[PDB]
RNA sequence: GGCUAAUCCCCCAUGUGGACCCGCCCCUUGGGGUGUGUCCAAAGGGCUUUGCCCGCUUCCGGAUGGGCCCGCGUCCCAUCAGCUAGUUGGUGGGGUAAUGGCCCACCAAGGCGACGACGGGUAGCCGGUCUGAGAGGAUGGCCGGCCACAGGGGCACUGAGACACGGGCCCCACUCCUACGGGAGGCAGCAGUUAGGAAUCUUCCGCAAUGGGCGCAAGCCUGACGGAGCGACGCCGCUUGGAGGAAGAAGCCCUUCGGGGUGUAAACUCCUGAACCCGGGACGAAACCCCCGACGAGGGGACUGACGGUACCGGGGUAAUAGCGCCGGCCAACUCCGUGCCAGCAGCCGCGGUAAUACGGAGGGCGCGAGCGUUACCCGGAUUCACUGGGCGUAAAGGGCGUGUAGGCGGCCUGGGGCGUCCCAUGUGAAAGACCACGGCUCAACCGUGGGGGAGCGUGGGAUACGCUCAGGCUAGACG
RNA sequence: UACCUUGAGGUGGUA
RNA sequence: UUUU
């Protein structure tokens, strides 16, 4: 028995628990942003887009996301947003959105 | 990554290869992705090597590793000389 | 209303001769003129002319037999042995210059409809083309 | 093995003499030299109007019985001749005149076939120099068929190539008596050949 | 090259979407007679520009669907229910050769 | 019938139907005998031929012939079959091969011993 | 619970560059460019220690591998005819590397079918293999490509890549351990066991060679592989002897009792000499590495074989296995005796009821020969499912008749298009196999090299007689 | 099992 | 009567 591969079964566990959290943040600023701009709070929903935008690419670093993967939720996170600031937001901050 | 080894086509005792381009990870006597010369270990015949200087130049010049014997017998064609 | 005129003609052609008419007219088309044609050049018929039946154009084909034969029986021998017609409606047949058959190692010949006009195998395959293997004869 | 066994009874049975022994088939008793009824307790009695098929199959025998080859070989040629391009029964007998036990026999190196046969099998001949040891090793035109030195002061070789001298020999050969070596010169012509066989019936033996 | 076919819309009732049946022609692999068969394609008609018995032109694309991998490339010529009854009709013989039997 | 009928039937197959369902199509299936005994012949013949009802491990129970002048089998006899009729024992279609299991093989049989399963008498 | 290193994780920075939103430009499905805004990099180690090696980060491209989609092709039953709700489509979203009812919410009511839907049966597909004159039939084992599976079912995690045979989780069945709470397993890897079966091998040698993973390298790992073993299972080669030898031994067989046969066969003489023995003894192996040269080119040097003491070479040397089927016709080979519709033979026709070339035996004969027969199965012959290539008055076969839907088929002349059809060029058609030639092993089987053909399909160009389509015309079909 | 009778059998007859 |  013992076939010391049960190494890449242990970290496999470190690294799913590593990715996890750091998705879990992205998801959260990002529905936290888009809560924002749905309210016409352009200044910080902008401030917090840029956090999930960096959050995003830092993922995308190593292998949590990784690939177009970053891209797709970056696009549909300024998608949405400067969409739904389409209620008289004007953007502030521009921290990510270029007008 | 593309190599350049030897394939075995003779017979017991009898072997008889081909220096061949595959992607490293295929049957060393599965689908190669070109000939690119043969090779008589036993040199049965004044012809037990030829190569095709033109065609190795060309994969090695794009990644294409080749094995140590097939590096040799590469060379022994005139593959690296440049003199 | 006929069904295959080519197949017509070559029929009256064929029955005509059995009984060893002198002539023998089928309803005229610029098609079936077109085959004629090729019997008179290759030799099948002593020709063939245009004539008006009953107010229709029509074409006499002229035909031709052996001479008349020894013991009983003298009746001559048939010029035309054989006509066959092989594309048919429903059941057209094509070939390539490649396919084109050799009637009777040559002794006979294939008349196939083609781009470059009506040919005979051996025509056929000298302007290299192929075709609607028409007929057969022999 | 090859048969093994009486021959001048198969000369019996093909009603032709069979040339299986080479001297003695020449002396006044071949068998086929007075008695030339087939073997067995029938040989004598009138024989019956034999079937197409039974003339084939005695005039294949007939053909195969005198090189001493197997069915199987025999076959496998007539096979190969039939693939080959030329007219088949002539390549057929040129296929079997190229075995090199018969052109050890045509050479005179040996008696007849059999005795042929044993001394290529024992070594005692050669080929463009190199010994050659294969009955059916199939000579190529200008290979030289030959004695190994080692044995040409054997007593039979020497009774052989003596009576050899003056002898001729086959037109697609030559020998050098005193050399004790000969030159496959030309495949036979089937004209050069005049065995007692009509071919033609072999390959309809084959071909039904 | 992206497949291009020929056809007849033989259908209307999609948002966007037509069905055009396609007909093709051949030799009876051992037959030779020179056989008719022909298939329907869900073409995709963003504008719904096209109409029943127009012949259009499909040419093969990204899937835009399941059971939806054409667009229409252009319309060949206008109207003929001719074609759009033949095929009608032939549903309509279905009708009931069933337990009973379809109408004639 | 026309072209357009055979593009539309075209021609049927021929199935073939086996004479051994020694089933799995196997070469041999052996099996025990259930019972063992003498059967006469038909059309014009006229005998006691020897014949058995054998439990076959293909799942079959069939009834088998036993070549020979004479035998040596029980309602307990394992034996092996390997299918041929007999032309005149309606119901027979296969044979039990001599010399192999409780089957011994031909006593005294000096000809086609090959079959009939006996060796070579160490005749001298 | 505590301590701790890093090429482990994170934050800030630099922004070649790249990602995302918006605009504009060129392109045209999400391709390429550009402007502003935002976001995003890194790892060190070794030294022949100031340079070089291994390596790290971001981007563009190459190469190889791959996902997804599409046209066409792919077995049997219609005693399966109707099928369908994520079901068909739409808008938006989720999801992925990516398109998509892939998934979801919402709306529409669609989609499929006799050109055979749906259901049932069977089955991995192919290059090819076998057969066949061909067309075709049958087949898919070895080898090569693709697919699928890893005790049965489901699932996702980690990763460039898996939904992962020798990774993980859960349920099920079974086995094992059990202090009864709970645990451990998964040979469809090599070999081997057992069970099933008519039937299918060695718990072998080696990592030397080719190939693979990791390592700068030495080198480690490799039941992949290279070899040996067992089985006539197949193919090919070889032997059991060669020459002489009586008008003819003996024995056995037949007999018109003269003789005939086995038979030159044996005996016997002479010759060669498979086995066996002695000696020698291999290619497959020259790279990696080290030295010189710049770790390059190039040159120099060293190590290394399981098979194997095998092949092969030389010397010596013994006459030294033959069997199986068949002999009524088809079908090549005949007589005696025994038996007496018995015992038995038998592929079909048939043979045996006191003369049996057909049963059993014997002599003899034919056939083939380390085989020969048998059984099963595939193609053939079988133009006996007929496309090539058949039929239907009485042989099997015209529907009891009509009307008519779909469909199949379509008179003469002209013109347009050029779908079918035909032509040229080009791409594709892997290797192996098959064919031809030459070559390596003494031959061959086996193998190496080279050559040639090739349907189908894609692309470009062309032809227009026939079929098709469109347009016009006609009157011989048809109808009035 | 035997003879009658069959060419040989079945039946049938005679022990 | 069965079989020739
Ligand atoms: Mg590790
Ligand atoms: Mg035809
Ligand atoms: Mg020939
Ligand atoms: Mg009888
Ligand atoms: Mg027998
Ligand atoms: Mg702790
Ligand atoms: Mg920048
Ligand atoms: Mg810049
Ligand atoms: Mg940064
Ligand atoms: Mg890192
Ligand atoms: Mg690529
Ligand atoms: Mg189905
Ligand atoms: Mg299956
Ligand atoms: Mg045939
Ligand atoms: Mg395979
Ligand atoms: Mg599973
Ligand atoms: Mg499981
Ligand atoms: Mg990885
Ligand atoms: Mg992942
Ligand atoms: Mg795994
Ligand atoms: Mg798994
Ligand atoms: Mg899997
Ligand atoms: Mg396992
Ligand atoms: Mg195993
Ligand atoms: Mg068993
Ligand atoms: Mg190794
Ligand atoms: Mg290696
Ligand atoms: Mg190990
Ligand atoms: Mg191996
Ligand atoms: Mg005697
Ligand atoms: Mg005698
Ligand atoms: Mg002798
Ligand atoms: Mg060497
Ligand atoms: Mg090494
Ligand atoms: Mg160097
Ligand atoms: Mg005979
Ligand atoms: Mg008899
Ligand atoms: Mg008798
Ligand atoms: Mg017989
Ligand atoms: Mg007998
Ligand atoms: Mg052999
Ligand atoms: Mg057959
Ligand atoms: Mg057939
Ligand atoms: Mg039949
Ligand atoms: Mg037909
Ligand atoms: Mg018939
Ligand atoms: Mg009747
Ligand atoms: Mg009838
Ligand atoms: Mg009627
Ligand atoms: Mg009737
Ligand atoms: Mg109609
Ligand atoms: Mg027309
Ligand atoms: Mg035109
Ligand atoms: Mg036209
Ligand atoms: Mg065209
Ligand atoms: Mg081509
Ligand atoms: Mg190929
Ligand atoms: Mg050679
Ligand atoms: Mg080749
Ligand atoms: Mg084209
Ligand atoms: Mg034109
Ligand atoms: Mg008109
Ligand atoms: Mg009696
Ligand atoms: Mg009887
Ligand atoms: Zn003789």
């Amino acid at each position: 028995r013992n076939l010391s591969a049960l190494k890449r079964h242990r970290q496999s566990l470190k690294r799913r628990l590593r990715n996890k959290a750091k998705k879990s943040a992205i998801k959260t600023l990002s529905k936290k942003a888009i809560q924002l701009a749905q309210e016409g709070k352009a200044e910080e929903a902008l401030k917090i887009m840029r956090k999930a935008e960096s959050l995003i690419d830092k993922a995308a670093k190593g292998s949590t996301l990784h690939k177009n993967a970053a891209a797709r939720r970056k696009s549909r996170l300024m998608r949405k947003v400067r969409q739904l600031l389409e209620a008289a937001g004007a953007p502030l901050i521009g921290g990510g959105l270029s007008a | 990554m593309v190599k350049i080894r030897l394939a075995r086509f003779g017979s017991k005792h009898n072997p008889h290869y081909r220096i061949v381009v595959t992607d490293a990870r295929r049957k060393r006597d599965g689908k190669y992705i070109e000939k690119i010369g043969y090779y008589d270990p036993r040199k049965t015949t004044p012809d037990w090597l030829k190569v095709d200087v033109e065609r190795a130049r060309y994969w090695l010049s794009v990644g294409a590793q080749p094995t140590d014997t097939a590096r040799r017998l590469l060379r022994q064609a005139g593959v690296f000389r440049q003199e | 209303m006929l069904t295959d005129p080519i197949a017509d003609m070559l029929t009256r052609i064929r029955n005509a001769t059995r009984v060893y008419k002198e002539s023998t007219d089928v309803p005229a088309s610029r098609f079936k003129e077109e085959i004629l044609r090729i019997l008179a050049r290759e030799g099948f018929i002593k020709g063939y002319e245009r004539v008006d039946v009953d107010g229709k154009p029509y074409l006499r084909v002229y035909l031709k037999y052996g001479p008349r034969r020894q013991g009983p029986d003298p009746r001559p021998e048939q010029v035309i042995h054989h006509i066959r017609r092989i594309s048919k409606p429903g059941r057209r047949v094509y070939v390539g210059v490649k396919e084109i058959p050799r009637v009777r190692r040559g002794l006979g010949i294939a008349i196939l409809s083609t781009s470059k006009g009506v040919l005979t195998d051996r025509e056929a395959r000298k302007l290299g083309v192929g075709g609607e293997l028409i007929c057969e004869v022999w | 093995g090859r048969y093994i066994g009486p021959v001048c009874r198969l000369c019996r049975r093909e009603g032709v003499k069979l040339y299986l022994k080479g001297e003695r088939c020449y002396s006044p008793k071949c068998a086929m030299e007075r008695r030339p009824y087939p073997p067995g307790q029938h040989g004598q009695k009138r024989a019956r109007r034999p079937s197409d098929y039974a003339v084939r199959l005695r005039e294949k025998q007939k053909l195969r019985r005198i090189y001493g080859i197997s069915e199987r070989q025999f076959r496998n040629l007539f096979e190969e001749a039939s693939k080959k391009k030329g007219v088949t029964g002539s390549v057929f007998l040129g296929l079997l005149e190229s075995r090199l036990d018969n052109v050890v026999y045509r050479l005179g190196f040996a008696v007849s076939r059999r005795q042929a046969r044993q001394l290529v099998r024992h070594g005692h001949i050669t080929v463009n120099g190199r010994r050659v040891d294969l009955p059916s090793y199939r000579v190529r035109p200008g290979d030289e068929i030959a004695v190994a030195e080692k044995s040409r002061n054997l007593e039979l070789i020497r009774q052989n190539l003596e009576a050899m001298k003056g002898r001729k020999v086959g037109p697609w050969l030559s020998l050098d008596v005193e050399g004790m070596k000969g030159k496959f010169l030309r495949l036979p012509d089937r004209e050069d050949l005049a065995l007692p066989v009509n071919e033609q019936l072999v390959i309809e033996f084959y071909s039904r | 090259p992206k497949k291009v076919l020929t056809g007849v819309v033989v259908s209307d009732k999609m948002q966007k979407t037509v069905t055009v049946l396609v007909e093709r022609q051949f030799p009876h692999p051992l037959y030779g007679k020179v056989i008719k068969r022909s298939k329907k394609y869900l073409a995709h008609d963003p504008e719904e520009k096209y109409k029943l018995g127009d012949v259009v032109e499909i040419i093969e694309s990204r899937p835009i669907s399941k059971r939806k991998r054409f667009r229409v490339l252009r319309l060949v010529e206008s109207g003929r229910m001719d074609l759009v009854e033949k095929y009608l009709i032939r549903r309509q013989n279905y009708q009931s050769l069933s337990k009973r039997g379809g109408k004639a | 019938p026309t072209i357009n009928q055979l593009v539309r039937k075209g021609r049927e197959k021929v199935r073939k139907k086996s004479k051994v369902p020694a089933l799995k199509g196997a070469p041999f299936r052996r099996g025990v005998c259930t019972v063992v005994r003498t059967v006469t012949p038909k059309k014009p013949n006229s005998a006691l031929r020897k014949v058995a009802k054998v439990r076959l491990t293909s799942g079959y129970e069939v009834t088998a012939y036993i070549p020979g002048e004479g035998h040596n089998l029980q309602e307990h006899s394992v034996v092996l079959i390997r299918g041929g009729r007999v032309k005149d024992l309606p119901g027979v279609r296969y044979h039990i091969v001599r010399g192999v299991y409780d089957a011994a093989g031909v006593k005294d049989r000096k000809k086609s011993r090959s079959k009939y399963g006996t060796k070579k008498p160490k005749e001298a």
